[PDB]
């Protein structure tokens, strides 16, 4: 029963208002984390 | 006066992303959006400058042969031509977080290096002598990744990458 995701429907799931904020905890690296 | 629903689609791990130039954690997520928000919230490897690394690691696993899950471990290594970083990255762990390999709890985490001629992408498993994972292992990577057949790909314990040429 493992958990299975082809690449098109990850990509698809980055449509979605939910990932248009930051993490509240990610880290400022000068470079890295825009 | 809005009326929401919001669930969020479960990955099989949690997973910590990692930063090194000394490792340093990026964050831990447990569902495919969270990642999105990670991943949308860092520069991509191709962008990337000097001798950086990004780790995509099982949260628990650091990203060092010394740790538990590492021991008796190894890896399968490819190089490759500047400006393919990005997007081999990209299919590489979304085709690990999406369990597109089929090795039980045998993958620890992924890797890109980018160096000064080359960029270098990897898979660690937890048990290098398991002949039948880390073909598997090996079968998954030419599809996921979009590699010519001929494109070399090496697989070394994490012993044969230590303190050698």
């Amino acid at each position: 029963t493992r958990i299975i995701y082809d690449r098109k429907f990850l990509m698809e799931c980055r449509n979605s208002p939910v990932t248009k904020t930051p993490p509240r905890d990610l880290p400022t690296i000068p470079g890295v984390t825009s | 006066g809005p009326h929401m629903l919001e669930a969020e689609h479960p990955l099989q791990y949690n997973y910590t992303f990692w930063y090194s130039r000394n490792i340093k954690q990026i964050g831990t997520f447990a569902s495919v959006e969270q990642f999105w928000r990670f991943y949308s919230h860092m520069v991509r490897p191709g962008d990337l400058t000097g001798h950086s690394d990004f780790h995509l690691f099982k949260e628990g696993i650091k990203p060092m042969w010394e740790d538990d899950a590492n021991k008796n471990g190894g890896k399968w290594i490819i190089r490759l031509r500047k400006g393919l970083a990005s997007r081999c990255w990209e299919n590489l762990i979304l085709a690990m977080l999406g369990e597109q390999f089929m090795v039980g709890e045998e993958i620890c985490g992924a890797v890109v290096s980018v160096r000064f001629q080359e960029d270098i992408i990897s898979i660690w498993n937890k048990t290098a002598s398991d002949q039948a994972t880390t073909a598997r292992i090996r079968d998954t990577l030419r599809r996921v990744l979009n590699l010519p057949p001929n494109t070399i790909m090496e697989y070394k314990t994490h012993t044969d990458s230590i303190k050698m040429p």
